[PDB]
Protein backbone atom coordinates (compact mmCIF):
# COMPACT_ATOMS: atom_id res chain seq x y z
CA UNK A 1 0.00 0.00 0.00
CA UNK A 2 2.38 2.43 -1.37
CA UNK A 3 1.83 6.07 -0.33
CA UNK A 4 3.24 9.39 -1.82
CA UNK A 5 2.53 13.01 -0.12
CA UNK A 6 3.01 16.18 -1.95
CA UNK A 7 2.60 19.90 -2.17
CA UNK A 8 0.76 21.78 -4.53
CA UNK A 9 -0.41 25.57 -5.25
CA UNK A 10 -3.65 25.90 -7.01
CA UNK A 11 -4.49 28.90 -9.20
CA UNK A 12 -7.16 29.44 -7.03
CA UNK A 13 -5.46 30.11 -4.02
CA UNK A 14 -1.92 30.54 -4.46
CA UNK A 15 -1.50 32.37 -1.10
CA UNK A 16 -1.95 28.98 0.75
CA UNK A 17 -0.05 25.30 0.10
CA UNK A 18 -2.66 22.21 -0.44
CA UNK A 19 -1.68 18.55 0.53
CA UNK A 20 -2.00 16.02 -1.83
CA UNK A 21 -2.26 12.23 -0.85
CA UNK A 22 -1.73 9.40 -2.94
CA UNK A 23 -2.35 5.97 -2.19
CA UNK A 24 -2.15 2.95 -4.54
CA UNK A 25 -1.85 -0.72 -3.82
CA UNK A 26 0.59 -2.08 -6.18
CA UNK A 27 1.42 0.11 -9.10
CA UNK A 28 -0.22 3.64 -10.58
CA UNK A 29 -1.70 1.55 -13.52
CA UNK A 30 -3.70 -0.54 -11.53
CA UNK A 31 -4.98 2.41 -9.41
CA UNK A 32 -5.09 4.90 -6.83
CA UNK A 33 -6.83 6.87 -4.01
CA UNK A 34 -6.13 10.72 -3.96
CA UNK A 35 -6.53 13.27 -0.88
CA UNK A 36 -6.21 16.82 -1.47
CA UNK A 37 -6.77 18.45 1.97
CA UNK A 38 -5.29 21.98 3.57
CA UNK A 39 -5.61 21.67 6.98
CA UNK A 40 -9.71 22.32 7.58
CA UNK A 41 -10.82 19.97 4.91
CA UNK A 42 -10.71 17.52 2.72
CA UNK A 43 -11.77 15.99 -0.24
CA UNK A 44 -11.17 12.33 -0.98
CA UNK A 45 -11.63 10.40 -4.74
CA UNK A 46 -10.49 7.22 -6.73
CA UNK A 47 -9.26 6.71 -10.43
CA UNK A 48 -9.77 2.76 -10.87
CA UNK A 49 -8.03 1.44 -14.35
CA UNK A 50 -11.07 1.74 -16.16
CA UNK A 51 -11.12 5.56 -15.83
CA UNK A 52 -6.69 5.57 -16.81
CA UNK A 53 -7.54 3.64 -19.72
CA UNK A 54 -10.59 5.52 -21.01
CA UNK A 55 -8.43 8.86 -20.35
CA UNK A 56 -5.16 7.40 -22.19
CA UNK A 57 -7.60 6.60 -25.28
CA UNK A 58 -9.46 9.96 -25.16
CA UNK A 59 -5.82 11.65 -25.32
CA UNK A 60 -4.71 9.06 -27.89
CA UNK A 61 -1.26 8.01 -26.76
CA UNK A 62 0.50 4.55 -25.20
CA UNK A 63 -0.78 3.44 -21.16
CA UNK A 64 2.85 3.61 -20.32
CA UNK A 65 3.44 7.29 -21.27
CA UNK A 66 0.31 8.62 -19.66
CA UNK A 67 1.03 6.66 -16.25
CA UNK A 68 4.76 8.19 -16.71
CA UNK A 69 3.33 11.72 -16.50
CA UNK A 70 0.90 11.22 -13.95
CA UNK A 71 3.74 9.78 -12.39
CA UNK A 72 5.76 13.04 -12.50
CA UNK A 73 2.81 15.31 -12.17
CA UNK A 74 0.77 14.06 -8.87
CA UNK A 75 3.89 12.21 -6.63
CA UNK A 76 5.88 15.11 -7.29
CA UNK A 77 8.72 13.31 -10.02
CA UNK A 78 8.87 16.55 -11.98
CA UNK A 79 12.17 17.17 -14.33
CA UNK A 80 14.16 19.97 -14.05
CA UNK A 81 11.95 21.96 -16.92
CA UNK A 82 8.53 20.76 -16.36
CA UNK A 83 5.60 23.25 -14.43
CA UNK A 84 2.12 21.85 -13.64
CA UNK A 85 -0.84 23.75 -12.88
CA UNK A 86 -4.00 22.35 -10.58
CA UNK A 87 -7.10 23.74 -10.43
CA UNK A 88 -9.80 22.70 -8.24
CA UNK A 89 -13.37 23.83 -8.01
CA UNK A 90 -14.47 23.48 -4.19
CA UNK A 91 -18.11 24.47 -5.24
CA UNK A 92 -18.37 21.72 -8.00
CA UNK A 93 -15.44 19.62 -6.31
CA UNK A 94 -13.89 18.98 -9.98
CA UNK A 95 -10.18 19.01 -9.09
CA UNK A 96 -7.94 18.86 -12.71
CA UNK A 97 -4.17 19.18 -13.57
CA UNK A 98 -2.81 20.14 -16.58
CA UNK A 99 0.96 20.47 -17.97
CA UNK A 100 1.40 23.99 -19.37
CA UNK A 101 3.87 23.94 -21.93
CA UNK A 102 4.98 27.84 -23.21
CA UNK A 103 1.75 29.24 -24.70
CA UNK A 104 0.05 26.08 -24.64
CA UNK A 105 -1.80 23.64 -21.90
CA UNK A 106 -3.10 20.33 -22.28
CA UNK A 107 -5.56 19.08 -19.53
CA UNK A 108 -3.82 15.73 -18.21
CA UNK A 109 -6.63 14.56 -15.96
CA UNK A 110 -9.58 15.45 -14.24
CA UNK A 111 -11.36 14.01 -11.32
CA UNK A 112 -14.54 14.38 -9.48
CA UNK A 113 -13.75 14.51 -5.78
CA UNK A 114 -16.13 14.18 -2.65
CA UNK A 115 -15.96 16.15 0.76
CA UNK A 116 -15.61 13.68 3.74
CA UNK A 117 -17.50 14.75 6.93
CA UNK A 118 -14.48 14.29 9.45
CA UNK A 119 -11.00 16.07 7.85
CA UNK A 120 -10.08 15.64 11.67
CA UNK A 121 -9.40 11.56 11.22
CA UNK A 122 -7.81 12.16 7.86
CA UNK A 123 -5.47 14.71 8.77
CA UNK A 124 -4.44 12.78 12.05
CA UNK A 125 -3.64 10.01 9.69
CA UNK A 126 -1.36 11.85 7.06
CA UNK A 127 0.17 13.30 10.43
CA UNK A 128 0.81 9.60 12.31
CA UNK A 129 1.91 8.32 8.93
CA UNK A 130 4.44 11.16 8.32
CA UNK A 131 6.08 10.96 11.92
CA UNK A 132 6.20 7.01 11.40
CA UNK A 133 7.55 7.32 8.39
CA UNK A 134 10.50 9.91 9.82
CA UNK A 135 11.26 7.80 12.82
CA UNK A 136 11.84 4.59 10.63
CA UNK A 137 14.15 6.35 8.34
CA UNK A 138 15.90 7.90 11.56
CA UNK A 139 16.40 4.49 12.63
CA UNK A 140 17.47 3.22 9.67
CA UNK A 141 19.74 6.13 9.38
CA UNK A 142 21.47 5.23 12.66
CA UNK A 143 22.00 1.85 11.63
CA UNK A 144 23.60 2.51 8.74
CA UNK A 145 25.98 4.95 10.53
CA UNK A 146 26.84 2.22 12.63
CA UNK A 147 27.45 0.12 10.17
CA UNK A 148 29.82 2.07 8.22
CA UNK A 149 31.82 3.29 11.31
CA UNK A 150 32.23 -0.45 12.37
CA UNK A 151 33.34 -1.06 8.72
CA UNK A 152 35.54 1.98 8.56
CA UNK A 153 37.29 0.70 12.30
CA UNK A 154 37.96 -2.94 10.83
CA UNK A 155 39.50 -1.63 7.47
CA UNK A 156 42.19 0.83 9.26
CA UNK A 157 42.57 -2.71 11.34
CA UNK A 158 42.91 -4.25 8.44
CA UNK A 159 45.19 -2.01 7.19
CA UNK A 160 47.74 -1.80 9.91
CA UNK A 161 48.14 -5.46 9.56
CA UNK A 162 48.70 -5.68 5.92
CA UNK A 163 51.57 -3.04 6.34
CA UNK A 164 53.40 -4.52 9.19
CA UNK A 165 53.01 -8.18 7.03
CA UNK A 166 54.06 -6.75 3.41
CA UNK A 167 57.56 -5.86 5.10
CA UNK A 168 57.78 -8.86 7.46
CA UNK A 169 57.66 -10.82 4.04
CA UNK A 170 60.84 -9.15 3.17
CA UNK A 171 62.40 -9.75 6.28
CA UNK A 172 61.78 -13.35 6.24
CA UNK A 173 63.03 -13.23 2.47
CA UNK A 174 66.36 -11.68 3.83
CA UNK A 175 66.81 -13.98 6.85
CA UNK A 176 66.32 -17.43 4.95
CA UNK A 177 69.23 -16.99 2.50
CA UNK A 178 71.76 -16.08 5.86
CA UNK A 179 70.55 -19.30 7.43
CA UNK A 180 70.76 -21.25 4.14
CA UNK A 181 74.33 -19.71 3.97
CA UNK A 182 75.37 -20.70 7.81
CA UNK A 183 74.13 -24.19 7.87
CA UNK A 184 75.86 -24.88 3.96
CA UNK A 185 79.12 -23.20 5.22
CA UNK A 186 79.12 -25.19 8.31
CA UNK A 187 78.76 -28.28 6.23
CA UNK A 188 81.66 -27.54 3.89
CA UNK A 189 83.71 -27.16 6.88
CA UNK A 190 82.67 -31.21 7.80
CA UNK A 191 83.56 -31.76 3.79
CA UNK A 192 86.45 -30.01 4.25
CA UNK A 193 87.29 -31.46 7.70
CA UNK A 194 87.07 -34.99 6.22
CA UNK A 195 89.04 -33.93 2.59
CA UNK A 196 92.24 -32.88 4.72
CA UNK A 197 91.60 -36.22 6.83
CA UNK A 198 91.58 -38.90 3.97
CA UNK A 199 94.68 -36.64 2.11
CA UNK A 200 96.46 -36.91 5.21
CA UNK B 1 57.03 -19.87 12.15
CA UNK B 2 56.21 -19.88 15.60
CA UNK B 3 52.76 -21.67 14.26
CA UNK B 4 54.31 -24.46 12.49
CA UNK B 5 53.42 -27.18 15.16
CA UNK B 6 50.54 -25.68 16.28
CA UNK B 7 47.28 -26.39 13.29
CA UNK B 8 44.11 -24.19 14.47
CA UNK B 9 40.72 -25.31 13.04
CA UNK B 10 38.13 -21.74 13.22
CA UNK B 11 34.29 -21.74 12.96
CA UNK B 12 34.03 -20.07 9.62
CA UNK B 13 31.36 -22.50 9.05
CA UNK B 14 27.92 -22.65 10.05
CA UNK B 15 27.86 -26.67 9.43
CA UNK B 16 31.43 -28.65 10.07
CA UNK B 17 32.67 -30.66 7.41
CA UNK B 18 30.63 -28.67 5.08
CA UNK B 19 32.20 -26.14 2.62
CA UNK B 20 28.63 -24.85 0.86
CA UNK B 21 28.00 -23.46 4.36
CA UNK B 22 31.18 -20.89 4.36
CA UNK B 23 30.27 -18.04 6.67
CA UNK B 24 30.80 -14.20 5.94
CA UNK B 25 32.76 -13.39 9.44
CA UNK B 26 34.76 -10.10 9.41
CA UNK B 27 37.10 -10.25 12.47
CA UNK B 28 37.49 -14.01 11.77
CA UNK B 29 38.32 -14.44 8.38
CA UNK B 30 41.31 -12.08 8.89
CA UNK B 31 42.33 -13.31 11.73
CA UNK B 32 42.49 -16.94 10.00
CA UNK B 33 44.51 -15.45 6.84
CA UNK B 34 46.92 -14.09 9.96
CA UNK B 35 47.46 -16.84 11.37
CA UNK B 36 47.80 -19.35 7.86
CA UNK B 37 50.12 -16.23 7.13
CA UNK B 38 52.43 -17.02 10.33
CA UNK B 39 52.57 -20.61 9.56
CA UNK B 40 50.33 -21.93 11.17
CA UNK B 41 47.97 -24.68 9.49
CA UNK B 42 44.40 -24.18 8.51
CA UNK B 43 41.91 -27.28 7.31
CA UNK B 44 38.39 -26.89 6.03
CA UNK B 45 37.73 -30.51 7.05
CA UNK B 46 37.60 -31.03 11.18
CA UNK B 47 40.09 -34.11 10.94
CA UNK B 48 41.76 -36.34 13.93
CA UNK B 49 44.60 -34.21 13.46
CA UNK B 50 43.20 -30.71 14.55
CA UNK B 51 44.87 -29.89 17.47
CA UNK B 52 43.75 -26.16 18.80
CA UNK B 53 39.96 -24.66 17.71
CA UNK B 54 39.83 -20.56 17.85
CA UNK B 55 36.27 -19.75 18.36
CA UNK B 56 34.83 -15.62 18.33
CA UNK B 57 32.65 -14.49 19.86
CA UNK B 58 29.64 -16.51 18.67
CA UNK B 59 29.33 -19.11 21.89
CA UNK B 60 26.67 -21.06 20.48
CA UNK B 61 28.71 -23.58 19.34
CA UNK B 62 30.84 -24.02 22.14
CA UNK B 63 28.98 -26.77 23.32
CA UNK B 64 28.94 -28.58 19.99
CA UNK B 65 33.05 -28.88 20.05
CA UNK B 66 33.25 -29.78 23.46
CA UNK B 67 30.88 -32.95 22.50
CA UNK B 68 33.02 -33.38 19.25
CA UNK B 69 36.00 -33.04 21.34
CA UNK B 70 34.86 -35.83 23.47
CA UNK B 71 34.60 -38.40 20.59
CA UNK B 72 38.42 -37.47 19.71
CA UNK B 73 41.19 -39.48 20.78
CA UNK B 74 43.07 -36.25 21.49
CA UNK B 75 41.30 -32.81 22.63
CA UNK B 76 41.79 -29.80 21.15
CA UNK B 77 41.43 -26.52 22.89
CA UNK B 78 39.01 -23.92 22.21
CA UNK B 79 41.25 -20.47 22.58
CA UNK B 80 39.44 -17.11 22.26
CA UNK B 81 40.81 -14.41 19.51
CA UNK B 82 43.22 -12.09 21.67
CA UNK B 83 45.99 -14.98 22.27
CA UNK B 84 46.82 -14.58 18.67
CA UNK B 85 46.13 -10.74 18.72
CA UNK B 86 48.71 -11.06 21.97
CA UNK B 87 51.36 -13.47 20.16
CA UNK B 88 51.64 -11.51 17.17
CA UNK B 89 52.11 -8.11 19.06
CA UNK B 90 54.66 -9.89 21.63
CA UNK B 91 56.33 -11.69 18.87
CA UNK B 92 56.32 -15.26 20.38
CA UNK B 93 53.77 -17.80 22.08
CA UNK B 94 51.45 -17.03 24.31
CA UNK B 95 50.47 -19.83 26.94
CA UNK B 96 46.95 -20.67 26.27
CA UNK B 97 45.91 -21.10 29.28
CA UNK B 98 44.89 -17.62 30.24
CA UNK B 99 42.85 -17.86 27.07
CA UNK B 100 41.24 -21.18 27.03
CA UNK C 1 16.06 26.33 16.16
CA UNK C 2 14.27 23.06 15.90
CA UNK C 3 11.33 21.08 17.45
CA UNK C 4 10.02 18.03 18.54
CA UNK C 5 6.53 16.27 17.42
CA UNK C 6 5.07 13.58 19.69
CA UNK C 7 1.45 11.89 19.68
CA UNK C 8 -0.27 12.32 22.91
CA UNK C 9 -3.24 10.97 24.35
CA UNK C 10 -5.85 12.99 26.10
CA UNK C 11 -7.22 10.65 29.42
CA UNK C 12 -11.25 12.75 28.13
CA UNK C 13 -10.90 11.20 24.79
CA UNK C 14 -8.00 8.36 24.53
CA UNK C 15 -9.75 7.30 20.86
CA UNK C 16 -8.48 10.46 19.29
CA UNK C 17 -4.75 10.80 19.50
CA UNK C 18 -3.65 14.93 19.50
CA UNK C 19 -0.37 15.62 18.41
CA UNK C 20 1.87 18.30 20.78
CA UNK C 21 5.03 19.84 19.08
CA UNK C 22 7.76 21.72 20.85
CA UNK C 23 10.05 24.15 19.80
CA UNK C 24 13.14 25.85 21.29
CA UNK C 25 16.08 27.75 20.02
CA UNK C 26 19.18 26.13 21.61
CA UNK C 27 18.01 24.54 24.50
CA UNK C 28 14.87 23.96 26.95
CA UNK C 29 16.67 26.26 29.48
CA UNK C 30 16.50 29.21 27.89
CA UNK C 31 12.27 28.27 26.78
CA UNK C 32 9.95 26.60 24.40
CA UNK C 33 6.73 27.42 22.66
CA UNK C 34 4.10 24.42 22.55
CA UNK C 35 1.48 23.68 20.31
CA UNK C 36 -1.37 21.06 20.96
CA UNK C 37 -3.30 19.88 17.53
CA UNK C 38 -6.32 17.75 17.04
CA UNK C 39 -7.04 17.97 13.18
CA UNK C 40 -9.57 20.80 13.43
CA UNK C 41 -8.51 23.08 16.62
CA UNK C 42 -5.39 23.93 17.58
CA UNK C 43 -3.90 25.53 21.07
CA UNK C 44 -0.42 27.56 21.76
CA UNK C 45 1.11 28.50 24.69
CA UNK C 46 4.93 29.70 25.64
CA UNK C 47 7.05 28.92 28.51
CA UNK C 48 10.33 30.78 29.33
CA UNK C 49 13.34 31.02 32.28
CA UNK C 50 11.05 32.80 34.78
CA UNK C 51 8.03 30.28 34.10
CA UNK C 52 10.26 27.33 34.50
CA UNK C 53 12.20 28.97 37.43
CA UNK C 54 8.79 29.25 39.31
CA UNK C 55 7.35 26.04 38.67
CA UNK C 56 10.81 24.52 39.82
CA UNK C 57 10.60 26.43 42.82
CA UNK C 58 7.36 25.29 44.26
CA UNK C 59 9.06 21.75 44.37
CA UNK C 60 11.79 20.63 45.89
CA UNK C 61 13.97 19.29 43.21
CA UNK C 62 17.39 20.65 41.11
CA UNK C 63 16.57 22.81 38.66
CA UNK C 64 18.74 20.53 35.91
CA UNK C 65 16.87 17.42 36.91
CA UNK C 66 13.38 18.94 36.57
CA UNK C 67 14.16 19.80 32.81
CA UNK C 68 15.86 16.81 32.38
CA UNK C 69 12.28 15.29 33.34
CA UNK C 70 10.14 17.58 31.64
CA UNK C 71 12.40 16.36 28.58
CA UNK C 72 11.86 13.23 29.05
CA UNK C 73 8.07 13.43 28.97
CA UNK C 74 7.35 16.54 26.89
CA UNK C 75 10.13 15.21 23.97
CA UNK C 76 8.75 11.69 23.59
CA UNK C 77 11.87 10.41 26.12
CA UNK C 78 10.33 8.09 28.18
CA UNK C 79 11.20 4.50 28.76
CA UNK C 80 9.80 1.11 29.17
CA UNK C 81 9.00 1.68 32.64
CA UNK C 82 7.92 5.71 32.33
CA UNK C 83 4.50 6.46 32.06
CA UNK C 84 3.22 9.92 31.68
CA UNK C 85 -0.59 10.79 31.52
CA UNK C 86 -1.86 14.08 30.47
CA UNK C 87 -5.23 16.16 30.88
CA UNK C 88 -6.03 19.29 28.93
CA UNK C 89 -9.54 21.06 30.38
CA UNK C 90 -10.66 22.67 27.15
CA UNK C 91 -12.94 24.85 28.90
CA UNK C 92 -10.38 26.25 31.09
CA UNK C 93 -7.15 25.70 28.30
CA UNK C 94 -5.51 24.11 31.11
CA UNK C 95 -2.66 21.82 30.51
CA UNK C 96 -1.20 19.42 32.82
CA UNK C 97 1.00 16.31 32.85
CA UNK C 98 1.62 13.55 35.74
CA UNK C 99 3.47 10.58 35.78
CA UNK C 100 2.33 7.33 37.01
CA UNK C 101 5.09 5.38 39.14
CA UNK C 102 4.08 2.34 41.73
CA UNK C 103 0.44 3.47 41.37
CA UNK C 104 0.65 6.81 42.42
CA UNK C 105 0.08 10.01 40.49
CA UNK C 106 2.78 13.57 40.66
CA UNK C 107 2.61 17.08 39.33
CA UNK C 108 5.15 17.63 36.86
CA UNK C 109 3.79 20.66 35.15
CA UNK C 110 1.09 22.62 34.52
CA UNK C 111 0.77 25.43 32.03
CA UNK C 112 -1.63 27.75 30.64
CA UNK C 113 -2.75 27.39 26.94
CA UNK C 114 -4.57 29.98 24.42
CA UNK C 115 -6.73 29.15 21.77
CA UNK C 116 -5.89 30.70 18.24
CA UNK C 117 -8.30 31.95 15.80
CA UNK C 118 -7.14 29.87 12.29
CA UNK C 119 -6.14 26.18 13.11
CA UNK C 120 -5.42 25.43 9.84
CA UNK C 121 -2.03 27.19 9.64
CA UNK C 122 -0.57 25.39 12.40
CA UNK C 123 -1.50 22.53 10.48
CA UNK C 124 0.27 22.92 7.38
CA UNK C 125 3.38 24.15 8.98
CA UNK C 126 3.42 20.57 11.00
CA UNK C 127 3.12 19.04 7.50
CA UNK C 128 5.75 20.84 5.61
CA UNK C 129 7.93 20.60 8.26
CA UNK C 130 7.49 16.27 8.32
CA UNK C 131 8.09 16.24 4.63
CA UNK C 132 10.35 18.02 4.77
CA UNK C 133 12.53 16.05 7.66
CA UNK C 134 11.32 13.41 5.41
CA UNK C 135 12.99 14.40 2.41
CA UNK C 136 16.40 15.34 4.10
CA UNK C 137 16.24 11.86 6.09
CA UNK C 138 15.80 10.21 2.43
CA UNK C 139 18.84 12.08 1.63
CA UNK C 140 20.83 11.12 4.23
CA UNK C 141 19.88 7.27 3.75
CA UNK C 142 20.86 7.49 0.20
CA UNK C 143 24.28 8.81 0.83
CA UNK C 144 25.13 6.50 3.90
CA UNK C 145 24.04 3.61 1.51
CA UNK C 146 26.67 4.80 -0.77
CA UNK C 147 29.21 5.03 1.59
CA UNK C 148 28.47 1.47 3.08
CA UNK C 149 28.34 0.05 -0.40
CA UNK C 150 32.11 2.27 -0.97
CA UNK C 151 33.24 0.57 2.18
CA UNK C 152 32.41 -2.58 1.72
CA UNK C 153 33.79 -2.61 -2.09
CA UNK C 154 36.89 -1.69 -0.29
CA UNK C 155 36.65 -3.93 2.61
CA UNK C 156 36.89 -6.45 0.03
CA UNK C 157 39.68 -5.58 -2.45
CA UNK C 158 41.80 -5.32 0.90
CA UNK C 159 41.10 -9.20 2.14
CA UNK C 160 41.71 -9.97 -1.97
CA UNK C 161 45.14 -8.35 -1.56
CA UNK C 162 45.79 -9.58 1.56
CA UNK C 163 44.82 -13.45 0.15
CA UNK C 164 47.45 -12.66 -2.69
CA UNK C 165 50.09 -11.39 -0.30
CA UNK C 166 49.36 -14.72 1.94
CA UNK C 167 49.37 -16.98 -0.77
CA UNK C 168 52.77 -15.50 -2.77
CA UNK C 169 54.82 -15.49 0.47
CA UNK C 170 53.84 -19.44 1.14
CA UNK C 171 54.32 -19.63 -2.29
CA UNK C 172 57.99 -18.13 -1.70
CA UNK C 173 58.94 -20.06 1.37
CA UNK C 174 57.78 -23.11 0.17
CA UNK C 175 60.52 -22.95 -3.08
CA UNK C 176 63.20 -21.46 -1.01
CA UNK C 177 63.01 -24.63 0.98
CA UNK C 178 62.80 -26.93 -1.69
CA UNK C 179 65.64 -25.48 -3.56
CA UNK C 180 67.92 -25.42 0.00
CA UNK C 181 67.04 -28.97 1.28
CA UNK C 182 67.74 -30.35 -2.57
CA UNK C 183 71.19 -28.71 -1.84
CA UNK C 184 71.54 -30.09 1.08
CA UNK C 185 70.88 -33.59 0.01
CA UNK C 186 73.52 -33.47 -2.16
CA UNK C 187 76.31 -32.24 0.09
CA UNK C 188 74.66 -35.30 2.59
CA UNK C 189 75.42 -37.39 -0.33
CA UNK C 190 78.79 -35.78 -0.88
CA UNK C 191 79.74 -36.25 2.45
CA UNK C 192 78.64 -39.50 2.71
CA UNK C 193 80.36 -40.88 -0.08
CA UNK C 194 83.76 -38.86 1.04
CA UNK C 195 83.04 -40.79 4.32
CA UNK C 196 82.41 -44.22 2.94
CA UNK C 197 85.95 -44.30 1.99
CA UNK C 198 87.86 -44.15 5.82
CA UNK C 199 86.79 -47.64 5.55
CA UNK C 200 88.60 -48.65 2.60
Amino acid sequence: MERKISRIHLVSEPSITHFLQVSWEKTLESGFVITLTDGHSAWTGTVSESEISQEADDMAMEKGKYVGELRKALLSGAGPADVYTFNFSKESCYFFFEKNLKDVSFRLGSFNLEKVENPAEVIRELICYCLDTIAENQAKNEHLQKENERLLRDWNDVQGRFEKCVSAKEALETDLYKRFILVLNEKKTKIRSLHNKLLN
Amino acid sequence: SMFRRHTVYLDSYAVINDLSTKNEGTRLAIKALELRFHGAKVVSCLAEGVSHVIIGEDHSRVADFKAFRRTFKRKFKILKESWVTDSIDKCELQEENQYL
